[PDB]
């Protein structure tokens, strides 16, 4: 006896067959109700007095108790698709249990743990969510009323604001702020710099990115041409915590000489760096005048204290990376700045990055009179950004009828082949799992599902085709001509989270049982 | 009390070793020693051997009663 | 990762045969060892049989399931080959079964596991073979003292000063000293009831197995004589259709004796004109080997007539006399007779053996016939089982030159070179060849157990002393503890140890082997 | 006679290959058929890879990529 109150491990075998069947067998709930054609599910209460009949997969997964854990922990994994999207769960959860039960043959043809199958299901679903952005196609034409759009929403969500002191500049901020940047939206992607003498009215907008805390002490003010690698290391007060040590010293003299021995045993990494042929460096913490002296000598320009939010937006900005350690020279991955300025705003010190490669960032300069104007500006911003970056996610839409899933299960298909025999075969699973969801659509709509999915596959793959189910007429159909397309966020969504909750159960070995509520 | 269904061994018979069969062989010696004992001695006492028809004898001869004792084990 | 799929369940018939084997190879493992324990089997006739012979103990416990029975074509394989250590094959045997047992449960294919103890049953013949004692057949007093050894541990103990030389000769005669394979078979052990153990001949001819013409005129013996082998009765012919012999008064005798004189004497006439002088007849439950009057005839002619030869004498008498069987006196000529310079009977009580010296001929084999006598059942059966056994020492020395000191020595040095040998090696095979080395201990193991010795305290002293020595310090019985068994005189053959490790590794290999089993009716 | 085919499964896996390469240009019921077919092809090497007691899906997957 383990455990106890009814809540104990089961055995190994059993605990992996619950795990994987439990799990799929979710799906039969709602696999009939997939589709608009899908089917009706009755359910029934003890009394008898509030039974009723609904076609919803959330409804039917929330209402149906699941005594096995792992139905359970499926459940709750899939529920951030109401949260995510609010609909699409039937296809989540079918998915899900494809995959399940793909691993689970796999397993049984293999006998070995599921983790080369989970490294096998991240890449296939990663190359399925490349081909379907690369499927994807754009309805936000007309983007100068997309502009009007946004410039009356901004003009909307700062009315009751700080920023209401100028709505019209403000809010053409706020606009070109998310338009200007041409990718993503996100907040890491625009930089607010907050300083004092000057209205808000005076806020300027720049397109390049900005720091604070200017560097160096002999440095220039101005860098062309910079190679920028970031690294985090020590450089500036070693042997941080000394007290208590016995040296082995006459005087404090020795223990000096110690510390600058120390100090100097860092020109090796120093000078690996210059062998990469970098010639601008930043470290996230402060560099002492002797690192300073030996990067000069090497030509390579020092910054300082660039912390960790300054780290990512800078190699974002420039598409550098961070690293600890120079194991081999030439071996690493440089960002590039074309000019770097040193420059000073409301008397506070600034560095000015300019022709960052293929930089997509945007920068705004609020001048306020105190600190609460000041915060309150960038929380009014955040949120006018926030808001505004509904119109980047909106529109981005995929052709419907399974030919988005079809063209990610050949792309899964053909990223089968251009890997190790021990994962081609998780490949081809998550393929297969992919494929099922027409195979059900076609089901659930009374037509012969064979015949259909087999069609659309040979179309698909015959080249650009762009055919698709015809759950009407029971035959195959252009999408693109009928204008079937169905909208990019919700499949992506989809299979992430479906992707996802196969992962939570593959990397389960036993589970235990659910305690009966 | 016995061994049996031993399910593996599959040999044509049944196999009884070690222990119980050491036992079984010192039980089955005592229990002559036993019968025989009564026996020792001038003095001693004499026994009554009935054969499978109806038919016994008497006498205190220790080789006669050793000779007519049917005693079914190895060790007898 | 992805492996091999295993849909179907091998396994359980294979664990079930392994462990069935193991099973029996537990059984006989007790019985090791001068101090074996004796087994008590109770056959299907009622009969209660005692013995501590491995094959005889197999034999008897009538194996039923076909994997285990491999152990009894082991034993016979040993003693075809080697002759003796049926019960250390069926301990190897078991030790590798368990060994190929835990290996499965590992996880390991049964097929790298039978390669791999193939491979670790070569290396372990190749070392054993590198660290034997050389011997040599051109030396008679080597094989005399080996042969008095092996017989120091039967029955037979003051006799064994003359049964060694017996052996020795016998064995020579055939073996010569490069004639590598030699079949021991070619010499006949005779057994007669009477005399002592000390009463036996070597012969380098052939004896035959009966008397000869115990009626009146009969030669008993013949000079210059030629021999031939008659499958053939020599009476009147018998017609398919009725026939017999009716008489009524003396008066038809004469008749009667006429004809049956005349065909007797055309069958001695046919016999004589090959100029064939002893007559060997092979045994017959229809017919008589020679008519009376046929015997007189030959009387007549001074042929001697040994007759009830058995079917094995008689092919013996034609592989050693070089000459062959006569199907019908139609088929009877010289050129299928020897020439032996005297057959004689030796006329004494309880022996009246007939006996074929000097066949000088070239075209026959060198062929051995020992006669053994003894006062007593028992007496006869010691000496043939003590001569048998010296004759396969022996000839093992023959095919495989080589002395290897007993006590399980040679086990234990061979699992510690595996063991330091196996750190080069990678993959499964190194676990394999562990696995190997380790049931290598099991033979010494149950020496000890069956001794009455501490096993651990056996087997870590052999391993202390063997940092020095290599094969000369094992278990000795006579000491009752570890001491140095080649100046014990405990030795066997290289040609057993060789033998008993193939037997072994070939079983091992084929109980693996097995995955499923079904009826053929 | 005189004629041979490479082993070792080659000859398996070119008929594998041809078979798949049927499965395309054919209509989905018969295309069915013939990767079923293909796929019974390629279960000989397969059974003998287990046979000789090594990682048969392994080598499988291997000589199918190669």
């Amino acid at each position: 006896q383990i455990f106890g109150d009814q809540v104990t491990e089961e055995r190994a075998e059993n605990a992996r067959l619950s795990a994987f069947v439990g799990a799929i067998a979710v799906g039969d709930l709602v696999k009939s109700t997939l589709g608009p054609k899908g089917m009706d599910k009755l359910l029934q209460s003890a009394s008898s007095n509030t039974c009723m009949v609904t076609n919803d997969g959330a409804t039917i997964l929330k209402s149906i108790p699941l005594d096995n854990p792992a139905a359970k922990v499926l459940v709750n994994i899939s529920k951030v698709q109401d949260d995510e999207v609010g609909d699409g769960t039937t296809s989540v959860t079918v998915l899900s249990a494809e995959l399940l039960r793909e691993a689970e043959k796999l397993i049984d043809q293999s006998k070995i743990h599921p983790q080369t199958i989970i490294e096998g299901y991240r890449l296939a679903s990663a190359a399925a969510l490349d081909a379907l952005t690369k499927a994807a196609v754009d309805n936000s034409h007309d983007k100068t009323m997309f502009r009007e759009d946004l410039i009356h929403i901004a003009k909307t969500t700062l009315s009751s604001k700080i920023l209401s002191q100028d709505k019209d500049h403000f809010a053409e901020l706020a606009t070109n702020a998310i338009l200007r940047l041409k990718g993503s939206t996100n907040l890491e992607h625009i930089q607010i710099i907050k300083i004092l003498g000057g209205k808000l009215s005076d806020s300027f907008l720049d397109e390049g990115f900005i720091l604070a805390k200017k560097f160096g002490n002999n440095q220039p003010k101005r860098i062309e041409n910079a190679k920028i690698l970031i690294a985090n290391t020590t450089l500036d007060t070693d042997k941080v915590k000394i007290f208590g040590t016995k040296f082995k010293v006459d005087s404090t003299a020795k223990l000096a000489q110690l510390e600058k021995a120390e100090r100097e045993k860092m020109k090796n990494k120093i000078a690996k760096i210059s062998k990469f042929g970098i010639n601008t460096f930043i470290n996230r913490q402060l560099i002492y005048d002797y690192p300073e002296q030996l990067f000069t000598d090497l030509g390579i320009n020092s910054i300082e204290h660039a912390d960790f939010e300054g780290v990512e937006r800078l190699a974002l900005v420039t598409g550098g990376e961070v690293v600890s350690t120079f194991d081999e020279p030439s071996k690493c991955k440089l960002g590039e700045c074309d000019v770097i300025e040193e420059i000073m705003l409301g008397e506070q010190p600034f560095l000015k990055f300019s022709g960052c490669k293929a930089g997509e960032a945007c920068t705004i300069v609020l001048r306020g009179a105190t600190d609460q104007t000041l915060d309150e500006a960038e929380r009014s911003l955040h949120d006018a950004l926030s808001v505004l970056s509904q119109t980047t996610k909106e529109t981005r839409t995929v052709l419907g009828g399974g030919c988005a899933e079809m063209v990610m299960s050949k792309a899964v298909d053909t990223e089968a082949q251009n890997i190790d025999g021990k994962k081609s075969l998780a490949v081809e699973a998550f393929a297969r799992a992919l494929r099922q969801l027409p195979t059900i659509l076609a089901d659930n709509a009374g037509f012969d599902s064979s015949e259909l999915v087999s069609k659309l596959r040979s179309s698909i793959y015959n080249g650009i085709s762009t055919s698709g189910l015809d759950l009407n007429n029971g035959t195959i159909a252009d999408m693109r001509q009928l204008g079937i397309v169905e909208s990019y966020k919700l499949k992506r969504a989809v299979v992430s989270s479906a992707s996802e909750a196969a992962e939570v159960l593959l990397r389960v070995d036993n589970i235990i049982r659910a305690r009966p509520r | 009390f016995n061994n049996s269904r031993s399910d593996t061994l599959f040999l044509g018979g049944e196999k009884i070793s070690g222990d119980d069969i050491r036992n079984q062989n010192v039980l089955a010696t005592m229990a002559v020693a036993n019968v025989v004992k009564s026996s020792l001695g001038p003095v001693g006492l004499d026994k009554m051997l009935v054969d499978d028809i109806g038919d016994f004898t008497v006498t205190n001869d220790g080789a006669t009663i050793l000779s007519l004792l049917d005693v079914q084990h190895p060790a007898g | 990762n992805a492996t091999f799929k295993n849909k179907e369940k091998p396994q359980e018939v294979r664990k079930a045969n392994i462990i069935a084997a193991r099973s029996v190879a537990d059984a006989i493992r007790t019985s090791l060892g001068p101090k074996g324990m004796d087994k008590m089997i109770k056959t299907s006739r009622g009969e209660i049989i005692i013995s501590n012979d491995g094959h005889t103990i197999l034999k008897q416990m009538a194996i039923l399931h076909p994997v285990a029975r491999m152990l009894v074509e082991v034993s016979a394989a040993q003693d075809s080959e080697a002759g003796d250590g049926t019960t250390s094959v069926v301990i190897l045997t078991g030790a590798l079964l368990g060994a190929a047992e835990r290996l499965l449960n590992k996880g390991i294919h049964p097929t790298i596991i039978a390669d791999s103890f193939q491979s670790a049953a070569k290396r372990s013949v190749d070392i054993l073979l590198e660290m034997c004692h050389k011997v040599s057949l051109s030396d008679r007093e080597q094989l005399v003292r080996a042969a008095s050894t092996s017989l120091s541990s039967k029955i037979v103990s003051q006799y064994s000063s003359f049964l060694a030389p017996l052996a020795v000769d016998s064995v020579l005669k055939i073996s010569d000293e490069n004639s590598k394979n030699v079949d021991l078979n070619d010499i006949r052990l005779v057994k007669k009831v009477g005399g002592t153990i000390d009463d036996t001949e070597m012969i380098d001819g052939v004896v035959l197995t009966q008397t000869a013409i115990k009626s009146a005129g009969g030669p008993t013996r013949k000079e210059k004589a030629k021999i031939g082998l008659i499958q053939f009765q020599i009476s009147p012919p018998k017609p398919d259709t009725e026939n017999n012999i009716i008489v009524n008064d003396y008066r038809q005798m004469d008749k009667i004796l006429k004809e049956e004189r005349a065909y007797l004497l055309n069958i001695c006439k046919k016999i004589k004109k090959a100029k064939c002088n002893v007559l060997l007849i092979q045994k017959s439950i229809l017919r008589d080997a020679v008519n009376d009057l046929a015997l007189h005839f030959l009387s007549k002619l001074n042929i001697m007539v040994v007759k009830d030869i058995e079917r094995e004498e008689i092919e013996f008498l034609s592989k050693g006399l070089g000459c062959k069987p006569i199907a019908d006196i139609e088929l009877f000529t010289e050129d299928r007779l020897g020439s032996a310079d005297l057959v004689e009977e030796i006329d004494s009580d309880g022996s009246k053996i007939v006996r074929v010296t000097g066949i000088r001929n070239n075209n026959a084999r060198p062929t051995v016939s020992v006669v053994i006598r003894g006062a007593n059942n028992m007496i006869i059966d010691e000496t043939e089982r003590s001569l048998h056994d010296a004759l396969c020492v022996i000839r093992c020395l023959v095919k495989e030159r080589g002395l290897i000191a007993g006590g399980g020595a040679p086990e234990i040095e061979i699992s510690r070179r595996l063991s330091k040998e196996a750190r080069s090696m990678e993959g499964v095979q190194a676990f394999i060849w562990q696995e190997f080395a380790s049931a290598l201990e099991v033979i010494p193991t149950t020496l000890a157990e069956n001794a009455g010795l501490n096993s651990i305290k056996v087997v870590t002293e052999l391993r202390s002393k063997h940092e020095n020595g290599e094969l000369n310090d094992g278990i000795s019985v006579r000491r009752s503890g570890t001491t140095n068994t080649y100046e014990e005189h405990i030795l066997q053959p290289v040609l057993v140890s060789t033998s008993a490790i193939t037997l072994a590794s070939e079983c091992v290999k084929s109980i693996l082997r097995i995955d499923d089993i079904a009826f053929s009716r």
